[PDB]
């Protein structure tokens, strides 16, 4: 069976050169031509370039011209992709692909690889529990990671015991820093009665800080 | 090389 | 010996189409037995020589054909800031045919194909390609392994290595039991000559119209040398397939090349993977040594022999003199894991230019004594220069070097009868296998039914 | 470069609908279109290539059409796998180009949001910050516009919103606004609201609170 | 002795015993005198001279023309073999002795019609056709006062793959694709018939230019075919050596190659070189087998010359020995002389000088012992070599008939390869009496009538 397997997440600082590798399982890389693809949120799909591993000849989008360079060793059945004096532009998961069939087409795509550019040194989060203010059937609690460096961070309440009924929102950069926030409902008649504990885990910076919500 | 060339 | 004369049935196709230049046996999901006919200057839809394949279904009368209809229309496609293009005008469609279960396999080897990019080319050549048909289902599929999308600078950049422009797929094919399709390219590598493989369920699976380039993961294809012995040597100009390596799981293949090494000639036998178990080389310089191969056991010992035909053996005569009369050879395969040596037999022609040894059919066994038997054609042998087939039945210590029957071409000068020859299948299912022989000059087929022995 | 206008950029349908997606081409690119799939959360999969033909491994209900500059990908009977992204792609000429994107989501009836505001923690304000947080929580369809005030004036700077992917369910979609002030700047006012404005209530949805009060 | 013991009944079986058997037809023969017996024992008995029957196998010439000291001049009256004709009589199971004289004769014409390869390969090896017409009159004007020259060309079969056939200029000239220019591609075309005009080869050759084409292979066989069958076109002549001489710097193609141009029809060995002077079947014929050459230049009587260069003299050198007749020339820059090659050549052509025999009846058998050199005889040789040019070599010869055959009057001829002359013998089988042409049928002496009276004894009559 034809799989991709591209190298793991990679995290660098603006103006590195980082280089993806592409290593084929089941058939050999010298097959089929085999693009570069860039993915963000906004902008979409753009197609870097490709290459023909067998002979090594290459073709590139002029918008990357320059900044990506696209290579392969049938030796070790690898296509890589290297970036070069990095940038904020350059944070995008980055996918390599290759046809069935066609000689043209694009069918068969690896994971992805995620890459992040930024010079924020690992930083811990800074947790704080949300309480109502001062009465419905119903009350909705929440909590607030704020300011940490890199993702990802895996919330829970009470340890897990609490999952159903709750919100994580996704992460959000404040400037070179991320925050990330949760909210949970349930009856009055379980707050304050039954207590609620916030848990948050940060394993980049090996802690994890635990806040339990307090009324005012 | 192999074809009709001096 | 027991190849009835008198009572032959004929197919004829249209004037001028070269019917019969290639044929084969065809049995349907039933079983019922059909001749497949190649006829590679039949007109095209704008009346430009194409080829066409037609088959025939068993009437002990004969007579007219129906098509096997395929794609002739030229394709152009435009992907990948390139323009494919394929070129079907004298490609000639049945230049050879082979039957393998229920589909049959039509080859052009003479198909165009370029690449256009902008002010650059590939530059228009015959890489040749293959109609695969499944009749009963109608299901269509095409292979051309030689197909390429890389302009002409390049090659001349990397020395021409690896240039299979003018590969000529097809000009020669055959199929494995496992169902393996096995493709001659004789022009392949600049005129070294390789081979193509790939099984006919992945060709079938991953073909489709309009595509032009697309990837047969599984296929395989020989090897590019350096080595000057190899250059201009058509290998695969003619190729079969056997056991000579004693494992059963392993199919070896047995590739013609005719002017291999300046002239001389040579048959090679290989494995799957194209790596050389034997070389036979020739015997004589331009005898076309490699011409045609046939593979078949004929002492009955269970090892298959090899037969090789040189068509153009020059006989050395009384007063120095050479006449060219045409050669078979054949080598008996030896007990285990053992070379194959000299041939135990050496089969010569007696009239002269009669090219003796062009076409070798193995017909089974033809008299029922337990031993394989095979034919030999002279497309121009006989008293009459009008061609001859004969043949020579199987015994313990290898073939008869004497011809237990004669057949005399029932067409005209130039009919080239014997060109091309099957056999082993019993047609009429009488329980005696029979003979089918291509007369393309006369646009015809003849088949002779075998009779029980008179003797 | 050639431009591949591909819309709806969403659709909100059920199980079971067949649906049609559309792709335009600067120019024409005879049939030398590929057809993809993300499902949330993973990769990409092939679903047509050259036209018309389906990758080995894909549902027949998927199908593939058009020519010269216009195709469409279509989906016969929705299953629950199938709301995911689409794109399309052409190959016709280097650099190759993809769509803007289909994200087919599931529909349902109509829910306003469940607004929930909460003022700075102790912890945060004897840090120096102050944010007040606004969950806007399991509502349909997913536009909507969430607008703060202090002292009843409209605030822009310093706000962060995050919505989340259709449960999964429920089908309703939710959001975060995040308003992020100094300590000091957060005390020299007082009244605090993120208003909602949702298709359900022609009326915004308003939450607020003061701050030296309880 | 064997004549008398073997008890012949007629004078036909008395002869059929052995050659040196008499008959005698004498009336007055003794009571039991056999009459078979040497011609000795016969005369002893008082046989008639007249009634003695005792052939003599003999030879005497018919024509004797003597050898030709020059083979200048005369409208062809030249003589190289002597003698020309003459009457052999043997009798039963006998032979006869008789010689032949060869000359190899000093200053023949000689015919040489050049065939060039022109493909693009041959850009580096054009330096040896440069002002050939002169070079080459020079160093044969010793050895020949009648010289004709002529030249044609080839490249290939003009058809896919081994024409270039895109782009479209790529037809008109096939070296479109580099930075320069060359002639659009052809098979052979004829360019200058055999003249005495050495000028008009040098101005000829001077407008020649090459092609191009895609394998290293070149279509030189077809040229060579109809350079040879192509008699009145390339103007050989009736009574002159002819050499044709091949340059060529590559491998060449063969028969059963054109079938990878889907050319499969093979070579007709007939001539199809039209008013336009060049190859019309070179796209619709295969190319022609060594064997169809050979008996192509053995009936027209061309002597082919290999002039190639060394990366493939062996090549050549192995083609020539299956082509008898045919001698190859190392075409360098460094050797006795590139292209008095040619010289060198027609030397080792005139330095053999061997005997062929024709129509030889079944019944007669021939034998040979050679003279050579210097009156070295060689027995049972019916070939000489390391003759010069003006040499004369001699063969003793013996036709050994056995028994008699039915026809009494036959002819068979001995020439030497290559040689316009040849000696005729005229063979008669004389297995008769004279007295047989005058019998009597129905004969009084016979049986009364039941019998044939001839030669002195009785015969059975027909249908008894
Ligand atoms: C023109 O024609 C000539 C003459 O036929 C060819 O020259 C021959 O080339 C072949 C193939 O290369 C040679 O065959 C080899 O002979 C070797 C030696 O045996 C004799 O020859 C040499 C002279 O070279 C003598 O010194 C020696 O005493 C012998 O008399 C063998 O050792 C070789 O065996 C190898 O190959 C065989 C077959 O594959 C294997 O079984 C062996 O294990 C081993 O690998 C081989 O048989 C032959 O010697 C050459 N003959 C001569 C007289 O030179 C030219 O090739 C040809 N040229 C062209 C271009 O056509
Ligand atoms: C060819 O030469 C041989 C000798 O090598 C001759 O043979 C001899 O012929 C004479 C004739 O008188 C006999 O007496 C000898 O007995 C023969 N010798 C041998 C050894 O056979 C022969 O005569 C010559 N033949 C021709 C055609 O002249
Ligand atoms: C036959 O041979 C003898 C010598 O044995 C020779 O003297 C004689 O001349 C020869 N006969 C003829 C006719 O040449
Ligand atoms: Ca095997
Ligand atoms: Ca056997
Ligand atoms: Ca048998
Ligand atoms: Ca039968
Ligand atoms: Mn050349
Ligand atoms: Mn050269
Ligand atoms: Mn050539």
């Amino acid at each position: 069976e034809v799989q991709l397997q591209q190298s793991g997440a990679e995290l660098v600082k603006p103006g590195a050169s980082v280089k993806l590798s592409c290593t084929a399982s089941g058939f050999n890389i010298k097959d089929t031509y085999v693009h570069w693809v860039k993915q963000r949120p906004e902008q979409g799909l753009e197609w870097i370039g490709r290459i023909d591993p067998a002979n090594g000849y290459t073709k590139y989008d002029p918008k990357f011209q320059g900044k990506a360079t696209i290579t392969a060793d049938t030796s070790s059945n690898t296509a890589y992709l290297q970036l070069s004096s990095l940038t904020s532009e350059d944070t995008a998961v980055y996918y390599c692909v290759r046809p069935l069939y066609d000689y043209y087409a694009m069918d068969y795509w690896g994971q992805g690889t995620s890459v992040t550019v930024s010079s924020a040194k690992t930083t811990a989060p800074s947790v704080y529990p949300l309480a109502p203010v001062c009465t419905g059937s119903s009350v909705t609690l929440g909590c607030l990671v704020k300011g940490y460096f890199p993702e990802p961070v895996t919330l829970t309440w009470n340890s897990g015991s609490l999952s159903s009924g709750v919100h994580t929102f996704p992460a959000v950069l404040q400037s070179d820093l991320y925050t990330l926030s949760s909210s949970v409902t349930v009856t009055s008649s379980t707050w304050p009665s039954q207590s609620i504990t916030c848990n948050v885990a940060h394993p980049a910076s090996s802690t994890k800080v635990d806040k339990k919500i307090e009324p005012r | 090389g192999r074809g009709d060339s001096p | 010996l027991n190849l009835d004369p008198v009572q032959l049935t004929f197919y004829a196709g249209p004037n001028g189409s070269q019917f019969g230049f290639s044929l084969d046996f065809h049995k349907d999901s039933h079983g019922r037995v059909a001749i497949v006919v190649g006829a590679p200057r039949t007109l095209g839809p704008s009346q430009e020589e194409t080829g066409g394949v037609f088959l025939c279904p068993w009437r002990a009368e004969g007579g007219q054909c129906p098509s096997l209809l395929f794609d002739l229309r030229d394709e152009t496609r435009n992907v990948g800031s390139q323009t494919l293009q394929t070129f079907k005008a004298r490609q000639g469609l049945g230049a050879s045919v082979v039957s393998w279960s229920d589909v049959i396999v039509a080859c052009a080897p003479w198909q165009h194909w370029n690449v256009l990019e902008k002010t650059e080319e590939a530059e228009k050549t015959p890489v040749g390609s293959c109609f695969l048909a499944q009749p009963e289902s109608g299901r269509r599929a095409e292979y051309s392994p030689c197909r390429g999308n890389t302009l002409s600078r390049i090659y001349v950049e990397n020395d021409f290595s690896w240039d299979k422009r003018y590969c000529e797929a097809g000009f020669s094919s055959v199929v494995t039991q496992a169902g393996e399709l096995v493709l001659g390219a004789p022009g392949g590598y600049y005129f070294l000559g390789l081979l193509a493989q790939a099984p006919v369920a992945d060709i079938f699976s991953s073909y489709r119209p309009g595509i032009l380039l697309w990837h047969v993961s599984s296929q395989s294809l020989s090897f590019d040398s350096s080595n000057p012995e190899y250059f201009d040597g058509y290998w695969g100009y003619s190729v079969a397939v056997g056991e000579f390596d004693g494992d059963l799981n392993t199919t070896e293949y047995v590739v013609g090349a005719p002017t291999w090494s300046w002239t001389l000639g040579a048959v090679e036998i290989l494995d799957s993977y194209y790596q050389r178990l034997h070389r036979l080389r020739g015997e004589q310089m331009a005898s076309y040594f490699g011409h045609s191969v046939a593979v078949t056991d004929v002492n009955g010992d269970g090892r298959h022999d090899l037969l090789v035909g040189a068509p153009l053996y020059m006989e050395s005569r009384a007063d120095r003199k050479l006449a060219e009369v045409g050669r078979v050879y054949l080598f008996l395969q030896p007990r285990g894991p053992h070379a194959l040596g000299a041939p135990s037999l050496l089969l010569t022609g007696t009239q002269l230019y009669g090219r003796f040894g062009s076409a070798i059919a193995p017909l089974g066994d033809l008299d029922r004594d337990g031993y394989n038997d095979i034919a030999v054609a002279a497309p121009y042998g006989g008293p009459s220069g009008r061609g001859q087939v004969l043949v020579f039945l199987g015994q313990s210590e290898g073939l008869r070097s004497r011809p237990s029957q004669v057949l005399d071409s029932p067409f005209p000068t130039g009919s080239a009868f014997g060109f091309s020859l099957r056999g082993a299948v019993d047609i009429d299912d009488n329980g005696y296998p029979d003979l089918i022989v291509g007369a393309y000059g006369a646009n015809q087929v003849a088949v002779y039914r075998a009779q029980p022995v008179v003797k | 470069d050639i431009l591949m206008t591909q819309s709806p950029s969403s659709m909100s349908v059920s199980l079971g609908d067949t649906v049609s997606i559309t792709c335009h081409a600067s120019q024409g690119i005879s049939s030398n279109i590929g057809w993809l799939q993300q499902k949330p959360g993973k990769s990409f999969m092939g679903l047509i290539y050259y036209g018309t033909n389906l990758v080995d491994g894909v549902p027949s209900r998927f199908s593939g059409s058009g020519s010269g500059a216009d195709y469409s990908l279509t989906i016969s009977s929705l299953d629950s796998e199938d709301f995911a992204d689409y794109y399309c792609v052409q190959y016709a000429q280097l650099p190759y180009t993809f769509g803007g994107g289909t994200k087919l989501e599931i529909k349902r009836a109509d829910a306003a949001p469940t607004v929930s505001i909460f003022p700075p923690s102790s912890e945060q304000l004897t840090s120096g910050g102050a944010s007040v947080v606004c969950f806007l929580n399991n509502f349909y369809p997913k536009d909507i516009n969430v607008k703060w005030k202090i002292d009843g004036s409209e605030r822009q700077n310093g706000v962060l919103n995050s919505w989340t992917d259709q449960d999964s369910k429920d089908s309703t979609y939710s959001m975060s606004s995040t308003l992020t002030l100094t300590k000091d700047e957060y005390e020299r006012h007082n009244s605090y609201t993120c208003e909602a404005t949702h298709k359900t209530s022609t009326s915004p949805i308003v939450k607020s609170f003061n701050r030296n009060e309880c | 002795n064997i004549c008398t013991t073997r008890g012949v009944s007629s004078c036909q079986q008395c002869l059929a015993v052995s050659p040196m058997c008499a008959w005698c037809s004498d009336e007055a023969l003794p009571l039991g005198s056999p009459r078979c017996d040497l011609k000795e024992n016969l005369l002893k008995d008082n046989c008639a001279p007249e009634s003695i029957e005792f052939p003599v196998s003999e030879a005497r010439v018919l024509e004797d023309r003597p050898l030709s000291d020059k083979g200048s001049g005369d409208s062809s009256q030249v003589t190289q073999v002597s003698p020309q004709r003459i009457a052999l009589r043997l009798r039963p199971d006998d032979s006869k002795n008789f010689s032949i004289q060869v000359r190899q004769v000093e200053d023949y014409p000689v015919d040489i019609y050049y065939l060039m390869d022109l493909s693009y390969s041959m850009k580096d090896d054009l330096w040896s056709i440069q002002n050939l017409g002169t070079k080459l009159a020079t160093q044969m004007r010793k050895l020949t006062s009648n010289l004709r020259i002529g030249f044609g060309a080839f490249v290939d079969k003009p058809v896919s793959p081994y024409m270039y056939i895109s782009p479209p200029e790529a037809l008109e000239n096939p070296c479109y694709d580099m930075k320069t220019t060359c002639l659009p591609m052809f098979g052979y075309k004829h360019v200058l018939t055999l003249t005495d005009q050495v000028t008009r080869f040098n101005e000829e050759v001077k407008k020649q230019s090459v092609s191009r084409n895609r394998d290293a292979p070149e279509g030189g066989f077809d040229a060579i075919m109809q350079a040879t069958v192509c008699d009145e076109k390339i103007g050989w002549r009736n009574d002159a050596s002819h050499l044709l001489v091949f340059t060529t710097d590559a491998k060449t193609h063969i028969a059963l190659d054109g079938r990878l141009a889907g050319i499969v029809q093979p070579n007709d060995g007939q001539c199809h070189v039209g008013s336009d002077n060049h190859y019309s079947a070179s796209t619709t014929m295969d190319y022609p087998s060594l064997g169809l050459m050979t008996e192509k230049l053995s009936q027209k009587n061309i002597n082919l010359i290999f002039a190639v260069t060394e990366n493939v003299v062996n090549l050549y050198q192995n083609y020539s020995e299956l082509i008898p007749g045919t001698t190859v020339g190392v075409l360098s820059m460094d050797s006795s002389n590139v292209l008095q090659l040619i010289v060198d050549a027609y030397g080792k052509i005139r330095s053999k000088v061997e005997l062929e025999v024709r129509d030889l009846p079944e019944e007669l058998s021939l034998s040979f012992n050679a003279t050579c050199l210097n009156n070295e005889v060689i027995p049972g040789l019916k070939s000489c070599m390391g003759l010069k040019i003006g040499d004369t070599v001699s063969f003793s010869i013996e036709a050994k008939v056995r028994g008699c055959p039915q026809e009494k009057e036959k002819s068979f001829t001995i020439k030497p390869v290559g040689f316009k002359d040849s000696l005729i013998v005229q063979v008669t089988f004389d297995c008769d009496c004279a007295c047989q042409a005058q019998a009597e049928p129905n004969s009084h002496r016979c049986n009364n009538g039941n019998g044939t009276f001839e030669c002195g004894v009785c015969r059975c009559g027909p249908g008894w």
